[PDB]
């Protein structure tokens, strides 16, 4: 599943620190009954200060 | 002009000038009239001269209180109070924020983006900032052109 | 000069550069030019 | 007292229980991350409020959520 | 002067326009508009007994439906209309 | 092709096909695509505007230092008086350019379109090119057709002759307001004593 | 093709009469709003062109301009003289209340036409010499809004020729212009 390894993504998620923001790609997990599968590396930090996030393919689409 | 008289037939304006030099006058009186203190307060003097006689000569509008007031609304008599040094103004910031934007376009496509920052790439930011000269054609040809702005869907929007 | 001129253009070290030469330039503006409230040009 | 939630978001990194002072969280098992576990707060009422596993949750935005609400002598951290 | 016929004459004209001139448009935005609606349902449909709207005070014989809130309201005009002539006139 | 600075790359979008070319823009004041159309119709109008400016401010002055025509100075001619209130002139002025240069604009939006005329459209103009309306109006004599070697050459010499009127009037703005002279007047001022009428001396 | 090479927006085809295609703020681009503008426009040069006789005609006769017969109702006495002759009934309370009720049934009967074509160009009663039902129809409408503009420009320039020269009126301001017309112009209002 996922959209593509090593692809751009833009988050649609509203919680995230992410939000409207380029994210690449470095990991989807193709096991069944991951709600948020693909991993996304940014290249900011949240307040957190970390840029490692899992999404879910429906919050995320190519750009 | 707003009832104020101008500065060159203003009294009380004179008046100032009058009680400036008699200040720096009695400071003189103390000090021999070659030696190194008095010749700082008769560069003072003199200092004081050429201001009182630059501000009438400008046609400055002085109000009750002697002192000269700027009037910004934009009339033809006033233009180098408010809008002569306004524009010079506009033209130097916004060749501050011309420069500084466009550095960070400059390093935001770079390996690391962030050391560019702490530690400012020199022949990077003094070949724009002889680019910052022609900023006002080169930010309304961005606005024209729709590189000045960015879409809101490429925006980082707080939530609800 | 790899590196004492990447230190020469630190954040800190350019401010004080550049403030320098700023204030610099505007206390000479303001010797030969003082006491400038209206902009003749 | 204080409500502890868990979220789905979580990826079972276990960093919040290892923050967690007075023994809230728990790890249990699940089958929606890659670790196949899921934070979970049985002790709730033992919790203080001192958001330690939020700030130990590396997950934007938190999985684990402390919502401060009734407080009592567990919640205040007395011992007199 | 002359209230007695300033005063008959301007009620009688803002009458005549809520009577067959304003009345097309005083009827449509009383159904365009309709009775105010708090949360989808009406004020008297909410619980409010007060808010009914009443039917024997609004019951005419008018062809039109010209009833006498419409003779208190367009009326009333006539009224300050008419005043505001008389104030005029004895200035 | 010869540049502005030897050594220095010529810009991409500079490229040397316009007359003129010489690799001149370090601000990058044309980079942007599309720019470049609307930079060369700029020049060609204030090269133009600047040559009839050299022709009317230099010219007539230097017929006056000879004295045959004895014109006024052409910073004191807007208070000089016409047949004409000088206020109204400057209205009738903008709406004859409200006219002729929307005209201008609508080629250079859209090439090819406003070549016919508004009255009578039998008449049209024969420029091909944007920005060089060929007609019997403006080129009677033919002189901007032929050969594109021939016809880059004429277009050269338009704007060299055209940058140095600029300069040539943006010279005489600034002689004006701190020498108060005339520039036929500071030339033979120059002429004299041409170590002591310098920039310096007149601040 | 209010200026040539320009493109048309999709909204103005030129089938309608005088769609010269000019929008430049886009203010018609709702297509609701578009069909009120319509008949909106057409009422208001209709207007302009019962104005421009009644400024240049009473001014051209003698009876002073469209200002200096307005300000009699600003007076207590001022016996409102029409033609030279003051009329019985021209008190300010009575033609306004006329013009509140006359204007208003006319405005009222005129609002009430269900019809969006039937609003803009009415006939029948309208049109008792019968040119609608005639062999020329569209350029006729192109002759409406052509007139209308140039009497809704012409009431424009009778409104503001009176705010930059007060106590004057527009065959005056002609009258001043065609003595020294390179003097007086626009120019003495645009520089003072
Ligand atoms: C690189 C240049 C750059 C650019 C083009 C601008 C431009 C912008 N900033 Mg500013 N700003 C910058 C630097 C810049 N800033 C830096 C360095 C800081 C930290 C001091 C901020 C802090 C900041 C605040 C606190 C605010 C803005 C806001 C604004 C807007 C209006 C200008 C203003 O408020 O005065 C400028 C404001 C300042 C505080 C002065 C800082 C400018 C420095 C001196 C320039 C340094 C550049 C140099 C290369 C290093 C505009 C979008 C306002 C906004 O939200 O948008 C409407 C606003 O609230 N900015
Ligand atoms: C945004 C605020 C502001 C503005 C509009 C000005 C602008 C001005 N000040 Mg300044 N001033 C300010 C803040 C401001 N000041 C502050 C914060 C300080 C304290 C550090 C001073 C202290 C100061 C000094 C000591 C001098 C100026 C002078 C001047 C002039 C600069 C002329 C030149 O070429 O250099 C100009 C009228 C000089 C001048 O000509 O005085 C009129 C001068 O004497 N100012
Ligand atoms: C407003 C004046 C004006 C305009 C429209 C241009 C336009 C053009 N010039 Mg330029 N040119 C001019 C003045 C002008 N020139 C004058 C007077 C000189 C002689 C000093 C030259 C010398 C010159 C050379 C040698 C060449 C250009 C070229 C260029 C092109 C690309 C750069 C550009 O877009 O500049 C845009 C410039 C402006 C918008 C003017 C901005 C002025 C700023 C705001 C203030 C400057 C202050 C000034 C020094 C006093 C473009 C066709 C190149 C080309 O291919 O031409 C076909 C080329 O190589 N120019
Ligand atoms: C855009 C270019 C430009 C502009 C601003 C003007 C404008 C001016 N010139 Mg000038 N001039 C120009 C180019 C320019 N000139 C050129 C191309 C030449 C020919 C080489 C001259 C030859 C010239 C002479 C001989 C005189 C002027 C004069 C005039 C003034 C009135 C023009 C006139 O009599 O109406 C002409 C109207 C027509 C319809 C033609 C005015 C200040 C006159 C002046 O200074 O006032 C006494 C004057 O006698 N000019
Ligand atoms: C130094 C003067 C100079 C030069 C070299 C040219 C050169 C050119 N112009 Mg240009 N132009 C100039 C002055 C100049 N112009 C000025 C001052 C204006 C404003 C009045 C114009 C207005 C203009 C337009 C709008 C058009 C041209 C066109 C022409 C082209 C063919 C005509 C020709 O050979 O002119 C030769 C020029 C001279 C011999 C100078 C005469 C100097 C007298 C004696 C003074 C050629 C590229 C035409 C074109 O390309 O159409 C296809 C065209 O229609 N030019
Ligand atoms: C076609 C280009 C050109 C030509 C041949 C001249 C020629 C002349 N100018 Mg000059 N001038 C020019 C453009 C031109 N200027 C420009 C573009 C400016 C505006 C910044 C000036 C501003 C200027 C001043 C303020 C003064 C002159 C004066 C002079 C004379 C002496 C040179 C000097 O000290 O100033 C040279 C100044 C420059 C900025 C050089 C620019 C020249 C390049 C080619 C452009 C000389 C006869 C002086 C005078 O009155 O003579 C008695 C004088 O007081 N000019
Ligand atoms: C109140 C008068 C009035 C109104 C309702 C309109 C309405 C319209 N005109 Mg317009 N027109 C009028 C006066 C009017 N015009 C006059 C005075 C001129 C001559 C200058 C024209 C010249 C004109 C042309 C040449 C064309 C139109 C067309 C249009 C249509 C689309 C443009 C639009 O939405 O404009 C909306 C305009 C308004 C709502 C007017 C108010 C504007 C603001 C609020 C005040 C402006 C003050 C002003 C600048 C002084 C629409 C039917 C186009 C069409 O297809 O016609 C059928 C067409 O091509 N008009
Ligand atoms: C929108 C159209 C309109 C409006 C409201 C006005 C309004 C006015 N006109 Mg006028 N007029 C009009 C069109 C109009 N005119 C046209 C088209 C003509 C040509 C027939 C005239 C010819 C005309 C004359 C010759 C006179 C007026 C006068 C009057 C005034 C008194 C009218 C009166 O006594 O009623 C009369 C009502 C009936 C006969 C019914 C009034 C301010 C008078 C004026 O300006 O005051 C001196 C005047 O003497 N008008
Ligand atoms: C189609 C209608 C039309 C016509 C034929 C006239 C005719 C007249 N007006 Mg008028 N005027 C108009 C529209 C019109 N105007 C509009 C809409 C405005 C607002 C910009 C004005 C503003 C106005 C003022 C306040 C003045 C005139 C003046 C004049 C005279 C022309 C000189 C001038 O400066 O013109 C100006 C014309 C325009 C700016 C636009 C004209 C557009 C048409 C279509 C051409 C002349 C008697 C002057 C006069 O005689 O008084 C001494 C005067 O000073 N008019
Ligand atoms: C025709 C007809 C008829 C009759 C009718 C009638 C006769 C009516 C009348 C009516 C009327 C008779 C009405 C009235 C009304 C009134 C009113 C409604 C009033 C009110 C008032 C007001 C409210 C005012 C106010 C004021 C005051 C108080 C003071 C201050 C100022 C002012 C002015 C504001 C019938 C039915 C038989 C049928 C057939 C037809
Ligand atoms: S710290 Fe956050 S992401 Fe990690 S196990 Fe606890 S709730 Fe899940």
């Amino acid at each position: 599943i996922g959209p593509k390894r090593g692809s751009i993504v833009k988050v649609l998620r509203r919680e995230s620190y992410w939000f409207n923001d380029t994210g690449k790609v470095v990991a989807v997990d193709q096991a069944p009954g991951v709600r948020y599968p693909v991993v996304v590396r940014f290249d900011k930090v949240n307040y957190a200060g970390v840029s490692t996030n899992n999404y879910s393919p429906d919050e995320l689409e190519q750009s | 002009v707003a009832g104020l008289t101008p500065c060159k037939e203003s009294k009380g304006f004179a008046k100032r000038q009058k009680q400036e030099i008699k200040k720096l006058e009695g400071r003189l009186k103390l000090y021999a009239p070659d030696s190194a203190p008095a010749l700082a307060i008769n560069a003072t003097i003199e200092k004081t001269k050429r201001r009182f006689e630059f501000y009438g000569n400008q046609g400055l509008l002085c109000g009750t209180d002697g002192l000269p007031h700027l009037i910004v609304d934009g009339d033809q008599a006033h233009l180098g109070e408010f809008v002569y040094p306004g524009l010079v103004f506009l033209y130097i910031a916004g060749w501050i924020g011309w420069v500084g934007r466009a550095y960070l376009i400059d390093v935001r496509t770079s390996k690391k983006p962030t050391e560019k920052e702490i530690i400012i790439d020199v022949p990077l930011a003094l070949r724009i900032m002889s680019k910052g000269l022609t900023w006002p054609v080169a930010a309304i040809g961005e606005l024209r052109s729709g590189k000045l702005v960015e879409k809101s869907s490429n925006i980082t929007v707080s939530p609800r | 000069m790899q590196d004492v001129k990447t230190y020469l253009s630190t954040a800190p070290v350019l401010a004080t550069l550049w403030f320098g030469f700023l204030a610099g330039l505007l206390i000479e503006i303001n010797r030969f030019f003082p006491d400038a409230l209206v902009l003749p040009l | 007292a204080h409500s502890v939630k868990i979220y789905d978001t979580c990826i079972g990194c276990t960093q919040c229980v290892r923050a967690c002072p007075t023994d809230v969280l728990e790890m249990v098992p699940w089958d929606g991350c890659k670790a196949s576990q899921i934070a979970s707060a049985p002790r709730t009422e033992d919790c203080v409020g001192c958001k330690r596993c939020e700030s130990a949750c590396p997950t934007d935005f938190l999985s684990v959520r402390v919502y401060l609400g009734a407080e009592t002598t567990r919640s205040m951290g007395l011992a007199y | 002067a002359n209230t007695a016929l300033t005063i008959t004459l301007s009620t009688g004209a803002l009458l005549f326009l809520g009577r067959f001139v304003f009345l097309p448009f005083q009827r449509d935005n009383v159904s365009r508009q309709g009775l105010p609606v708090q949360n989808g349902v009406t004020h008297f449909d909410a619980g409010d007994s007060r808010a009914q709207e009443v039917t024997s005070f609004l019951k005419t014989n008018d062809p039109a439906g010209f009833t006498i809130v419409d003779v208190l309201a367009w009326g009333a005009l006539g009224h300050a209309v008419g005043f505001f002539i008389l104030a005029t006139i004895n200035n | 092709r010869p540049l502005w600075l030897p050594g220095s790359e010529a810009p991409k979008w500079l490229d040397g096909s316009l007359p003129g070319d010489y690799g001149f823009d370090p601000l990058d004041l044309a980079a942007e695509p599309g720019r470049l159309n609307w930079m060369v119709q700029a020049e060609l109008v204030h090269c133009r505007w600047a040559m009839l400016g050299a022709a009317g401010i230099f010219i007539p002055e230097l017929l006056t230092k000879i004295g045959i025509l004895n014109t006024p100075s052409w910073y004191k001619a807007g208070d000089a008086t016409y047949f004409a209130d000088q206020g109204t002139l400057f209205i009738v002025e903008l709406l004859l350019m409200a006219w002729a240069e929307s005209r201008r604009w609508a080629d250079i939006a859209r090439p090819g379109s406003v070549n016919t005329d508004p009255i009578f459209p039998n008449n049209k103009l024969t420029g091909t090119d944007v920005g060089y309306p060929g007609g019997l109006w403006f080129d009677p004599l033919g002189w901007g057709s032929g050969s594109e070697d021939k016809l880059k050459e004429i277009r050269t010499k338009e704007v060299k002759n055209g940058r140095l009127a600029m300069l040539a009037v943006l010279g005489a703005f600034v002689q004006a307001n701190v020498t108060h002279v005339g520039p036929i007047d500071n030339l033979f001022a120059h002429l004299a004593d041409p170590y002591h009428t310098t920039i310096l001396q007149s601040l | 093709e209010w200026l040539p090479g320009n493109p048309r927006p999709s909204y103005l085809d030129g089938s309608a009469p005088g769609d010269f295609g000019f929008d430049p703020l886009g203010l018609g681009e709702v297509p609701e709003n578009l069909e009120r503008f319509k008949e909106s426009e057409l009422i208001h040069a209709r207007w302009a062109m019962l104005a421009v006789p009644g400024v240049l005609i009473p001014e051209a006769l003698g009876y002073g301009n469209w200002v200096s017969a307005q300000k009699w109702a600003a007076t207590p006495g001022g016996q409102a003289t029409y033609l030279g002759n003051p009329v019985p009934w021209g008190n300010l309370p009575v033609i306004l209340a006329i013009e509140f009720l006359a204007i208003a049934f006319a405005e009222s009967q005129r609002n009430g036409e269900p019809d969006p074509e039937k609003r803009k160009y009415p006939g029948g009663a309208f049109d008792p010499l019968g040119f609608s039902k005639g062999a020329n129809l569209e350029e006729l409408k192109l002759k409406e809004i052509k007139n209308g503009r140039l009497a809704l420009v012409a009431f424009l320039g009778f409104a503001v020729q009176a705010i930059a020269y007060p106590g004057t009126g527009p065959l005056e301001n002609l009258k001043t212009h065609l003595a020294d017309p390179w003097h007086n112009t626009i120019a003495h209002v645009i520089i003072p």
